[PDB]
RNA sequence: CGGUAGGGGAGCGUUCCGUGUUAGGGAGAAACGCGUGCGUGAGCCGCGUUGGACGAAGCGGAAGCGAGAAUGUCGGCUUG
RNA sequence: GGCCAGUGAGACGAUGGGGGAUAAGCUUCAUCGUCGAGAGGGAAACAGCCCGGAUCACCAGCUAAGGCCCCUAAAUGACC
RNA sequence: AGACAACCUGGCGAACUGAAACAUCUUAGUAGCCAGAGGAAAAGAAAGCAAAAGCGAUUCCCGUAGUAGCGGCGAGCGAAAUGGGAGCAGCCUAAACCGUGAAAACGGGGUUGUGGGAGAGCAAUACAAGCGUCGUGCUGCUAGGCGAAUCAGUGGAGUGCGGAACCCUAGAUGGUGAAAGUCCAGUAGCCGAAAGCAUCACUAGCUUAUGCUCUGACCCGAGUAGCAUGGGGCACGUGGAAUCCCGUGUGAAUCAGCAAGGACCACCUUGCAAGGCUAAAUACUCCUGGGUGACCGAUAGCGAAGUAGUACCGUGAGGGAAGGGUGAAAAGAACCCCCAUCGGGGAGUGAAAAGAACAUGAAACCGUAAGCUCUCAAGCAGUGGGAGGGGGACCAGACCCUGACCGCGUGCCUGUUGAAGAAUGAGCCGGCGACUCAUAGGCAGUGGCUUGGUUAAGGGAACCCACCGGAGCCGUAGCGA
């Protein structure tokens, strides 16, 4: 029971031998090869387009384009990496531990790709967390931070990158705040 | 640089997929000539319908990158 | 480990015992894993050099019936084709690459399973490197025969070092393969009749492939 | 790796030709004809191994009818057989044909037993 | 347990590679010719008052891998 | 449901009908049988009528449809 | 100046085709043709990307991605930025000003961008870095040389076999009457260049060079940008159509400027067009030198293993074949006989005649001899029965050859509702001759991991391959334009 070049061999079923069409009848698909008699599908060469029915107006053409796509309204895209509390429970987090983004790559429960890399993090309530954790994320759902502050966890909300605003719009938006402030006081 | 399959684009502006993996489409005919179609009919033509099992082939064949479960 | 290994000094007496313990493929699929690993190895080795000419490569077309008989290549009224002699070759070989892929972990597994099948043969050695100074083949062969290796059967020396004297001294025996970890193949392990390790080597192998 | 067909063909052909030995004319010569002729031979063979089982019963019965008709004025094959059964004898038609030729007196006896008992 | 189009299962062979500078082989290999041999068959196994130097089995791998039809095609040879 | 084919020229026969001249081995539908893709026997021969659906061997036996003067298997049977 | 396979740049620039027709679109800025230069070419030192966080010339590979988009929104076409790698390199000039002239020129100064330079003053000075005649240098290339170790037996020949020995820093390879580490040429290893070539170092020399303060007046590439029109190209088909480049016509601004940031305007960020030049990473094979080959072996492999681009054919452009293997050694057969030569039969050479049209030598096809048999006969040629005759046996009751006479038996393929067809196809025989490969998508079968899985290019003692390489990618949330 030692291996050498000669006692080797594959597993039953692993490599199944291929049909060689056009050899013999008794074999397999001989003569016609399983293309039956004639006409377009038995002829050599590129077929007819996959989505095409005989010249009847094809299914895809007789149905109207999907809502937003149809005009060039940009498609909807995920803007956060959603995490539930389930995952944070299953993970090995001991008390006091910082969650953040980085420490979720550390334990691997999130593997970010390019688009996902460039993203922030958001927390979605599901499952019931038992521990006291220090959490950092750009956003939370309502049920999320409700369950978190119910369990005694500190919720650090990270600042998003400032939107540049020209000065005139700061003057407007501030004039507002001055109005509110002079009114309540 | 080999060749990779191309998504048939005119098929992908039409069909899409739901989270559980079934294909859906709009219904035909709510565009013009609505006045003479009753409201009830108009509502029926407003919703999203799962594509008939029959066509699943053609569709699937022309949208190779659509993630789809045929429920196996 | 379920079996010891003999450690022999340069004179051939038994100094000690070792244990080489590795990840084995579970007893059913062992054969197939190794097999696959091997197939892969040989098949990537291959260089597809076979080349033909298709119908469009072949020299000297014009599209017509031939005007006059070329003896052996055509007759008077016939159309040019693949079906002549000296015609193109339909579906002949073109230069390929044969290269396939396999999981790293799978690879490693084949290696381990092979080397762990080899424990019915293998010795260990006291790291002879110094005893060779001027390259001597005659000497190396002497040492072999003291260890119980017939310079016939194809044996494998897996060590850490290539000491130039050793390396050259073994360079000319067709049955020996002196392997660093740099070059270690499934192929050679499977091929070899007798396996031979140093101590440092056993320490290497039992670490890289060690079962946890 | 180019592969000439080599002998793989010629062997097959040869092993067919062996079959077709002693066919008159071009049936024993040309490969292409020989093929067909092989098939047809094999076919007739199969057919007539079935015909055979029909034809010897043909024969046997005929000979038996001849052998009996000699005794009585009014006696037949039909009559005979019916009489063999109502007397409970198992002899099949091959045996009665071969005993009709090769031991005639025996058949006379048998007839005398059927007669005695039907009496 | 009839079977065309057609689908599925189980196999045989050809040349080459691994084992392999293998077993065997001017005490005659391949091939060619033969068989009261064995296979459901593809074929295998045995034999040579031919032939004159290569090359199995097993366990695996790869294909310019199996012909009777193409007014196919190239040579050879008939008929008239 | 999944994977993945052919087929989308049908023929006659029984029956219900239409067109036609209650013409056509005509044509077009409807409900069935056989052929297609079915060998064997009966039909002189004879795709579509009758019997019957061929795993294979036998120099065994009983029957179906159909038959029993001679070619050619069986009664030159019986009684009206 | 001409020649030059492919690659490359520029110029002209199709059509069949796809769209199941076709006209926009596709094919494709492909082929072809012209011109041009190189061993690579081209591109290239931000009037660039980006987005409020940052990058830092060009090219090429992986990936983003068949995503954003474009499209008779049909057929189809199809990016980029971030990210990973390979590879790295930055420089000259115009103008202001100062010299010389009547100029046009020459000489100095001067070259940058979260601005520089000219102008006006005051400090620092020696090192650093870049280029390079001449020359012994180093190495390599273009001739070479030295180079270990065996004998006899075995039927033509021994390298095979049996039996003894030995070398190995050499067991690559080719040859030798027959397969060789030890017979030859060689290989490892080690030596060698008067002359020329090449990469490198050094090589007199030639080059450059800093520092701060004040000054918005002087410069910062004009028939240019832009605008109106006509187009072209950008993935992007006139579209809201930016950026890029061109015909016709108009036509600015100099840093308190100008351009870009996908109509446009404001604000901010980034950059400095209308002057040039530059190595590497990448593409290719008429070739040269090494290497390997699950490549061919005379119908194959180049069209060509012999006069091969020949013979031959064509006015010409152009087309374009065939013919390999006596033996180890010609030892190629003295001499006699038939005898005008060829050809033959002996003898002689040879292991064998293998005898020159010569190696194995299938089938068709042409015969010759021996066994049985046909001249009253109707037939896809056979088959089941087997009269009579003949042959090699050892299980002699069997096998083989022939075949009196009876029965049954409508060639094969293709293709059809259906064929023996008077339906197609094949003179015969032997060769060649067809669901292939690459890259993706889906499904199944097997493995491997599931402490989720996996690497791409890239690197590797040449390949393979250990070991790397987490950029990516797939699975972990959906709904909704
Ligand atoms: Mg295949
Ligand atoms: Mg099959
Ligand atoms: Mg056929
Ligand atoms: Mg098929
Ligand atoms: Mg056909
Ligand atoms: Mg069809
Ligand atoms: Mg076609
Ligand atoms: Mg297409
Ligand atoms: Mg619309
Ligand atoms: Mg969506
Ligand atoms: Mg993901
Ligand atoms: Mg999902
Ligand atoms: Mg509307
Ligand atoms: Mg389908
Ligand atoms: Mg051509
Ligand atoms: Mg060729
Ligand atoms: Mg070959
Ligand atoms: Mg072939
Ligand atoms: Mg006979
Ligand atoms: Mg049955
Ligand atoms: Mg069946
Ligand atoms: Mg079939
Ligand atoms: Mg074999
Ligand atoms: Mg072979
Ligand atoms: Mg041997
Ligand atoms: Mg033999
Ligand atoms: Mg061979
Ligand atoms: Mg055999
Ligand atoms: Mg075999
Ligand atoms: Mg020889
Ligand atoms: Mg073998
Ligand atoms: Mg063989
Ligand atoms: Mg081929
Ligand atoms: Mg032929
Ligand atoms: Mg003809
Ligand atoms: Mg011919
Ligand atoms: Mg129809
Ligand atoms: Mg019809
Ligand atoms: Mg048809
Ligand atoms: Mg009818
Ligand atoms: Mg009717
Ligand atoms: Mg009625
Ligand atoms: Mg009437
Ligand atoms: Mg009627
Ligand atoms: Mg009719
Ligand atoms: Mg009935
Ligand atoms: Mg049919
Ligand atoms: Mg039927
Ligand atoms: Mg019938
Ligand atoms: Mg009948
Ligand atoms: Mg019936
Ligand atoms: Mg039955
Ligand atoms: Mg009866
Ligand atoms: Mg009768
Ligand atoms: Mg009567
Ligand atoms: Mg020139
Ligand atoms: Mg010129
Ligand atoms: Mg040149
Ligand atoms: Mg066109
Ligand atoms: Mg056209
Ligand atoms: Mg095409
Ligand atoms: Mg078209
Ligand atoms: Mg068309
Ligand atoms: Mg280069
Ligand atoms: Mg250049
Ligand atoms: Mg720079
Ligand atoms: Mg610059
Ligand atoms: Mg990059
Ligand atoms: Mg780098
Ligand atoms: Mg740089
Ligand atoms: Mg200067
Ligand atoms: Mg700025
Ligand atoms: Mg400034
Ligand atoms: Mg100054
Ligand atoms: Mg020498
Ligand atoms: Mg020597
Ligand atoms: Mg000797
Ligand atoms: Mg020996
Ligand atoms: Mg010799
Ligand atoms: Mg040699
Ligand atoms: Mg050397
Ligand atoms: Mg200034
Ligand atoms: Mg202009
Ligand atoms: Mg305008
Ligand atoms: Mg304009
Ligand atoms: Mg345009
Ligand atoms: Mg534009
Ligand atoms: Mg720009
Ligand atoms: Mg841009
Ligand atoms: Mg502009
Ligand atoms: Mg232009
Ligand atoms: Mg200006
Ligand atoms: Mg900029
Ligand atoms: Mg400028
Ligand atoms: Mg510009
Ligand atoms: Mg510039
Ligand atoms: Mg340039
Ligand atoms: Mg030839
Ligand atoms: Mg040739
Ligand atoms: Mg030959
Ligand atoms: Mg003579
Ligand atoms: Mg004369
Ligand atoms: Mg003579
Ligand atoms: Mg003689
Ligand atoms: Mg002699
Ligand atoms: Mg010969
Ligand atoms: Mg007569
Ligand atoms: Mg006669
Ligand atoms: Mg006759
Ligand atoms: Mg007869
Ligand atoms: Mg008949
Ligand atoms: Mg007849
Ligand atoms: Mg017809
Ligand atoms: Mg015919
Ligand atoms: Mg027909
Ligand atoms: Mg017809
Ligand atoms: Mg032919
Ligand atoms: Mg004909
Ligand atoms: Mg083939
Ligand atoms: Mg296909
Ligand atoms: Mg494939
Ligand atoms: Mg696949
Ligand atoms: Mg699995
Ligand atoms: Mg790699
Ligand atoms: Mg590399
Ligand atoms: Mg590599």
């Amino acid at each position: 029971t030692r291996f050498r070049l000669d006692n080797l061999g594959p597993q039953p079923g692993s490599r199944k031998k291929g049909k060689r069409k056009g050899r013999g009848h008794a074999a397999g698909q001989g003569g016609s090869c399983g293309f039956g008699m004639r006409g377009q599908k038995s002829r050599s060469g590129p077929g007819i387009m996959r989505g095409f029915e005989g010249g009847q107006m094809p299914l895809y053409r007789r149905i109207p384009k999907l809502r937003g796509i149809a005009g060039g309204m940009r498609a909807g895209l995920p803007k956060y990496v959603p995490i539930n509390l389930r995952d944070i429970e299953v993970a090995g987090f001991k008390e006091g531990e910082e969650v953040s983004l980085e420490s979720l790559k550390a334990k691997g429960i999130i593997n970010p790709s390019g688009r996902e890399r460039r993203l922030p993090l958001k927390i979605l309530g599901e499952g019931e967390l038992s521990t006291k954790l220090q959490i950092k994320a750009r956003a939370f759902s309502g049920s999320a931070k409700e369950k978190l502050e119910a369990a005694g966890c500190s919720v650090t909300v990270l600042p998003g990158r400032k939107k540049y605003i020209k000065e005139s719009v700061r003057k407007n938006l501030a004039r507002a705040d001055e109005y509110f402030a002079k009114k309540r006081a | 640089k080999g060749y990779k399959m191309k998504t048939h684009k005119a098929s992908a502006k039409r069909f899409r997929v739901t989270g559980k993996g079934k294909i859906v489409r709009r219904r035909a005919g709510k565009q013009h000539l609505l006045a003479k179609k009753n409201t009830k009919r108009k509502n029926r033509l407003s919703k999203l319908i799962q594509v008939d099992r029959s066509d699943y082939d053609n569709v699937i064949g022309a949208l190779p990158y659509l993630k789809v479960n045929r429920k196996v | 480990e379920l079996i010891p290994l003999p450690i022999l000094n340069f004179s051939g007496e038994k100094v000690g015992e070792t244990f080489l313990n590795l990840k084995t493929a579970p007893s059913e699929t062992a054969r197939a894993v190794v097999h696959r690993g091997l197939i892969t190895h040989l098949q990537n080795k291959r260089r597809g050099t076979a080349s033909t000419l298709t119908r469009a490569e072949v020299r000297g077309g014009g599209r017509k019936p031939y005007p006059q008989k070329k003896t052996g290549r055509a007759r008077r009224g016939s159309q040019r084709s693949p079906l002549r002699p000296g015609g193109g070759v339909i579906f002949g070989p073109k230069p390929r690459d044969w290269t396939i892929k396999m999981n790293k972990k799978e690879r490693r597994l084949a290696l381990s399973t092979a080397i762990a099948s080899a424990v019915g043969n293998s010795f260990v050695v006291e790291e002879f490197a110094e005893n060779f100074e001027k390259p001597k083949t005659k000497d190396f062969i002497a040492a072999m025969q003291r260890w119980g290796l017939d310079p016939a059967e194809k044996s494998l020396f897996f060590l850490m070092d290539l000491v130039e004297n050793v390396e050259k001294s073994g360079r000319n025996i067709r049955t020996l393969k002196l392997l660093t970890p740099r070059s270690l193949n499934l192929f050679d392990v499977l091929n070899a009749e007798k396996l031979v390790f140093t101590e440092g080597t056993i320490q290497y192998l039992n670490q890289r492939y060690g079962v946890d | 790796t180019r592969v000439k067909r080599g002998y793989i063909a010629r062997r097959r052909r040869k092993k067919i030709r062996f079959f077709a030995s002693s066919f008159r004319g071009a049936h024993s010569r040309l490969t292409r004809t020989i093929a067909q002729q092989k098939i047809r031979a094999l076919v007739s063979a199969h057919r007539d191994r079935d015909r055979q089982k029909r034809d010897f019963r043909r024969l046997w019965i005929t000979r038996i009818n001849a052998a009996i008709r000699e005794r009585g004025v009014y006696y037949n094959y039909s009559k005979f057989i019916h009489d063999l059964y109502k007397r409970q004898l198992l002899l099949n038609r091959k045996i009665l044909a071969q005993i009709a030729i090769l031991n005639p007196n025996c058949i006379y006896m048998i007839y005398n037993e059927i007669i005695k008992k039907e009496d």
